């Protein structure tokens, strides 16, 4: 700590998109949070123990593009939203919070930290409102606490009048459930 | 077919202050 | 290219820092006074100047990128001294903090003006001056952000 | 006199290139 964050841009529309079908992406990894893409959407993978995790909604049930070729999802939960793949080669992980602290940082796409307040499990409260347009994109991205530790993985935003005052979650605990679990 | 989901940028968390070099 | 919260600056008698916040880039009056900063299309004035509070503010340079204020009311701050090293200092009260390990004072030297950061890597304060017993730094006076905004 | 910058400090650690 302090946690800080930056991002870094390594493939456009034409690159994407020529990836995505051959399925083959041979660009070097770096971070703990792959900026992720479809054909449809863009969003957020965190890499937590060894694996890339994302959401489900974003991802579905897609491989990921690898210098090896595509590569098959090692986890999928739709039920709690989850969908993981052994973290690219180069990636570095973070690790389950084991402090229990109350007070969470969200690191949203643009490399920002901002602030919650955990109100519960899968939920905490934005402590600075911001638009919906600011956390779109940012889904599957890290819920750090104060020493850099995974709590949870951003899901949905608790918005009214197109002003986000909370946040949805999937707690690093059904991480380790879905693996466990036969999915 | 559904398209392969491609990396197309990253985040990083591990960087630490840093004087930035000249030139 | 990369661009930097807290620029290293100079005025012949001394060197310290400066923090862009909230687009202006903010440094102790005891180290710029009312001097006005360099740039390639000539000197810039101040924006702000206020010596009550040990405060004055230019407009962000370039190479440049401002510091988001601290919403968190966390007392677990972290200052950067000039050399880029991290320093964690324990809230005491608004201006206020203590190292959670002493150094000595040329640790901290021409690290004033620089920035005063919560766990997520906000702005709390401005590092104001250091408070060292015999030599040793053991806590360090600031200006709280607030003072910031209440100058703008 | 005028104060001048003589370096900077990127909190991130950021290297180089574009977000
Ligand atoms: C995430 O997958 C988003 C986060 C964006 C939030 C602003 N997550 C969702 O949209 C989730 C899923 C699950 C439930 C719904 C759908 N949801 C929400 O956030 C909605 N909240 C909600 O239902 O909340 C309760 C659970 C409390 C009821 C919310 C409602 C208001 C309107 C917004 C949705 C994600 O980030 N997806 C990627 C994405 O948005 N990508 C787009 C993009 O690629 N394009 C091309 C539009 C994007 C990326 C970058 C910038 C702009 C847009
Ligand atoms: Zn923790
Ligand atoms: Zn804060």
């Amino acid at each position: 700590a302090p946690i800080t964050a930056y991002a870094q841009q390594t493939r456009g529309l034409l690159g994407c998109i020529i990836t995505s079908l051959t399925g083959r992406d041979k660009n070097q990894v770096e971070g703990e949070v792959q900026i992720v893409s479809t054909a449809t959407q863009t969003f957020l993978a965190t890499c937590i123990n060894g694996v890339c995790w994302t959401v489900y909604h974003g991802a579905g049930t897609r491989t990921i593009a690898s210098p090896k070729g595509p590569v098959i999802q090692m986890y999928t939960n739709v039920d709690q939203d989850l969908v993981g793949w052994p973290a690219p080669q180069g990636s570095r992980s973070l690790t389950p919070c084991t402090c229990g602290s109350s007070d969470l940082y969200l690191v949203t796409r643009h490399a920002d930290v901002i602030p919650v307040r955990r109100r519960g499990d899968s939920r905490g409260s934005l402590l600075s409102p911001r638009p919906i347009s600011y956390l779109k994109g940012s889904s599957g991205g890290p819920l750090l606490c104060p020493a850099g530790h995974a709590v949870g993985l951003f899901r949905a935003a608790v918005c009214t009048r197109g002003v986000a005052k909370a946040v949805d979650f999937i707690p690093v605990e059904n991480l380790e459930t879905t693996m466990r679990s036969g999915s | 077919k559904k398209g392969s989901v491609v990396i197309v940028g990253r985040i990083v968390l591990s960087g630490k202050p840093a004087i930035i070099p000249k030139k």
